[PDB]
């Protein structure tokens, strides 16, 4: 719920390094689609994504 | 631990769709029951596509694939010397299996702005060509660009056996261990190549990536980067280390291959928007690090097969703008019996003279200009029109200096050997010696002169004024051929 | 969703039966209240499902095969071409605006028929088989597939009989064997038609003179043109006779694609019915550029994925397919032939376009035609330099090949000093002599539209200019100079020249004296 604007910054937790998502699009069911900052390798299907 | 499982979906064009694996990581290393690796890919809502490090034959679609929880790595470490591996690191050799070695991921970082320092110790690759003209620094990303069947390995094995030979005479703290990336070549030449290496003496500090042109294209794409966290080991625990990626132009086509079949949109010549990147975030690990890192370095020699003498391909300008300096071997001075074929007008080393030797400094400043006008006056005197009798001089001086970097292959040259052998040629010692004699004469050079100005110039690396008015004199008593 | 959790639900678990004993009474009073709202449901019948640029996707059809003829309650024909795993997508031979979404189609069990044998000879039909010319339906005549398989390694032997166009330039330079794939490449409005026409008019000169096996039944398949235009070549075969032999298979324009498409296998499943009963065929597809547009147009909208030019992936296939079914057959099979011409026609000379590639891959040799040689007055525009015949190494008249092999050496020092000397202020005394001979050898060679010639006049014309006889007409009577030859000559060399085959050394002698006596116009 509640889901972030475009452009705004979501921060990945438990990550190798700080991991900074930007929000690109409103994808439609809940879910936003977003553009990494760093690498996502390592990135898990249920990692928590805190909006900042 | 416990196993988490995971179905295959569909399997085909390289990759297979896998049901499942939950708590898979991107970029994870999955294998599949019939023991054929493969990476976690795409993490989709409902699958996950994993392209296969190998034959895609035997998976079928209700195969169990296993995580192994980690990224994909490959094991890098002492133990990998001597050694001819697969795009996975695994052996291929026969030798057994890969002992006194430690995994670590093949998909690294490049170290950032304030872990680089300025490249300054040289790196000799034994090419007299490339070594007076085109000179290679430790931590240099160094393009052997060319056409088909121009040398662009020539330069490489030289330089490799050239750290061989290197190497029994210098500190174990400056000791370059080479990386042989083979990608996309045929199983043929890469085993005549480990021969070669074996025979020599060199495969002591090479390491040999093999990715054939049977193996898969994943694999192909991938042994680029296996071959470089290999090298990476010596980079990172202060010691030196030379790559060769032996055709960047068949990793490219191999990554070509992946975005095609993962219906991805193609770009300048059917290739992926990210096929910079490719070659980009590989060749960024290629580095010399400060003093706080260790004080390692990395050089990388990235090999790219040109069509017609197009340098201003896709692939080829991308690595252009990725490395610094840039060998281009030319087909036209290959097929004059000019090897190696080094195009003096277009090869370049950005780094370059911070970072060669001292001797060869001084004095091959005046061959890349004298050189620079036999390029001059033998594009406007090709017609025969007339001579001024001083561009008939360069014309005569310009070709003794062409022959004096004609090199034989698998005979690369020490760096104090060479340095007097161009002081032969530039300070007039080597005139009215005959074009077809140049090969026979600085052998005699070198074999007449006293081993003693080369150990002096080894030593001191400079031509000290103490020498030059001795290695004069010790040219003056040279029995040339003809006189 | 997976297929472990969906595959447990085929077993009962519902445990509890207020729903499921209830509406089982109370569904078929629901469902029969609107039973003139239903349409009865197809199994092996067919239920159009969309439509729509010639293309019906139809539910149901269980039992088609692909590639059958379905026919749909319109009396439409239509072709099961993609089977797919919820409907049939079949191309329609005819209009789609008489089919409609929810319209029945019946299979009638057949793959695609056409009617060959003795009575299809001399009509006009369709690209289906059905006759266009107003003579109402094709009697003596059988059904055949047209996709037969073609003949394979074993039953075919080597093409050595040679099939004469009638016309000089293709006769000695590019000579065509009797079961021979010969490509008639070209830009538009280069003359390639009309070297295939003079084909035809040349078996019909040649079928009253030959004893009844050695005669050549011609097809004439028009894909892609005007009815006024194929209504032109039916007049053309009627006033010259040609339509004894002539069958004229017609896609034209305004058919549908997969008609176009379907009419090249059409028109040489009859011309098989000459090669597999010992009698020799000719087929002419003419525009097969025009049926690989048309087969391009139902793959696209039959969503097949598409390859460069956006050709469907097998169009390779297709014309390979049908010009491998141009053969000539072994003695035991009966000794028969079938000899293509397909007709590419390129765009500015481009062969390297990807169905003319294909095409030259396929064939055994090309017929140039260049538009620059058109309008030099060289007409056919046989471009010699590019031009090739792979049989041609001893499979044409030995009389001919006699004099071609040195028309075909020195034509050929002509063309590097032709763009060389365009001018003839200073020549030399040696490059000059190709130059007037080169230039009275490609006048010899032009020829006018509908006139074939017979191979053993043609022989003589090339040895009345391939030896002397002809260093002394300028450029300008060389046409006229010929027809000298052919006219003051004494016709009962050509009596003894056709039969024997070659030149014999007694008709040698008698051929220079009978080339002497000529009264040339150059005056
Ligand atoms: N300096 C040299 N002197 C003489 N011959 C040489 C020299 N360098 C290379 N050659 C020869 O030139 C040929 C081609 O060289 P090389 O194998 O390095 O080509 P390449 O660029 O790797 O071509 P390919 O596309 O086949 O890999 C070989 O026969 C090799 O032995
Ligand atoms: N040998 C010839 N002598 C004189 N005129 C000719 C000759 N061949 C063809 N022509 C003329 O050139 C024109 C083009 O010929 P034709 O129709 O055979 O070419 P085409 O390749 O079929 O052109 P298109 O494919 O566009 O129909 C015709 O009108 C014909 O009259
Ligand atoms: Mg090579
Ligand atoms: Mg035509």
């Amino acid at each position: 719920g509640e889901l972030p604007s475009i452009l705004s910054s979501l921060e990945v937790e438990g990550h190798s390094v700080r991991l900074v998502l930007e929000v690109a699009q409103h994808m439609g069911d809940n879910t936003v689609r977003c553009i990494a900052m760093d690498s996502t390798d390592g990135l898990v299907r249920g990692q928590k994504v805190v909006d900042t | 631990p416990v196993i988490h499982l995971g179905r295959v979906l569909s399997v085909g064009d390289g990759i297979a769709r896998v049901y499942g694996l939950k708590s898979v990581q991107a970029g994870e290393l999955v294998c599949f029951d019939s023991g054929v690796k493969g990476m976690a890919l795409n993490l989709q809502a409902d699958h996950v596509g994993v392209v296969v490090f190998g034959n895609d034959s035997v998976i079928h679609q209700g195969d169990l694939v296993y995580r192994t929880g980690q990224i994909v790595n490959v094991p890098i470490g002492p133990g990998t010397l001597g050694r001819v591996t697969d795009g996975l690191g695994q052996p291929i050799d026969g030798k057994g299996p890969l002992t006194n070695v430690r995994s670590s991921l093949v998909e690294v970082k490049a170290p950032g702005i304030i872990a680089r320092q300025s490249v300054r110790e040289p790196l000799f690759t034994g090419v007299k060509a490339v070594d007076a003209l085109v000179p290679i620094g430790r931590g240099q990303r160094e393009l052997i660009i060319g056409d088909r069947q121009t040398g662009k390995t020539a330069v490489a094995i030289d330089a490799i056996i050239h750290q061989k030979n290197c190497n029994e005479q210098v500190p174990k703290a400056q000791r370059v261990y080479c990386v042989y990336v083979a990608v996309g070549q045929k199983r043929s030449t890469v085993a005549q190549l480990v021969k070669l290496f074996t025979q020599t003496g060199a495969m002591r500090y090479t390491i040999m990536v093999s990715a054939t042109a049977s193996d898969a294209a994943p694999l192909q794409f991938l042994a680029p980067y296996s071959g470089c966290a290999m090298a990476e080991y010596f980079r990172d625990t202060g010691k030196h280390g030379l790559i060769i990626y032996d055709d960047l132009s068949k990793q490219s086509v191999a990554y070509r291959q992946m975005s095609l079949l993962l219906r991805r949109p193609p770009g300048r010549e059917a290739f992926p928007g990210d096929v910079f990147y490719l070659h980009s975030r590989l060749l960024e690990r290629a580095a010399k690090l400060s003093k706080e890192l260790g004080g390692g370095s990395l050089t990388a020699f990235p090999v790219i097969e040109t069509q017609a003498g197009d340098v201003s391909a896709y692939i080829a300008t991308n690595v252009i703008s990725i490395t610094d300096g840039q060998i281009f071997l030319e087909t036209e001075l290959f097929y004059k019996g000019i090897r190696p074929a080094l195009n003096v007008g277009l090869s370049v080393s950005r780094v370059g003279s911070a970072a060669q030797f001292p001797g060869m400094k001084q004095v091959a400043g005046t061959l890349k200009l004298e050189l620079a006008q036999y390029r001059e006056v033998a594009a406007f005197a090709q017609f025969g029109s007339d001579l001024d009798a001083a561009t008939q001089y360069v014309l005569e001086r310009g070709a003794r200096l062409t022959e004096m970097l004609k090199q034989k292959q698998f005979a690369p040259i020490p760096i104090e050997r060479q340095t007097v052998a161009v002081y032969a040629a530039t300070k007039g010692f080597l005139d009215k010696v005959r074009v077809q004699d140049i090969v026979a004469a600085e052998e005699a050079v070198i074999s007449q002169v006293n081993p003693a100005v080369f150990k002096i110039l080894k030593a001191n690396g400079k031509i000290t004024p103490a020498l030059d008015a001795h290695l004069k004199a010790e040219l003056r008593k040279v029995k040339l051929p003809g006189a």
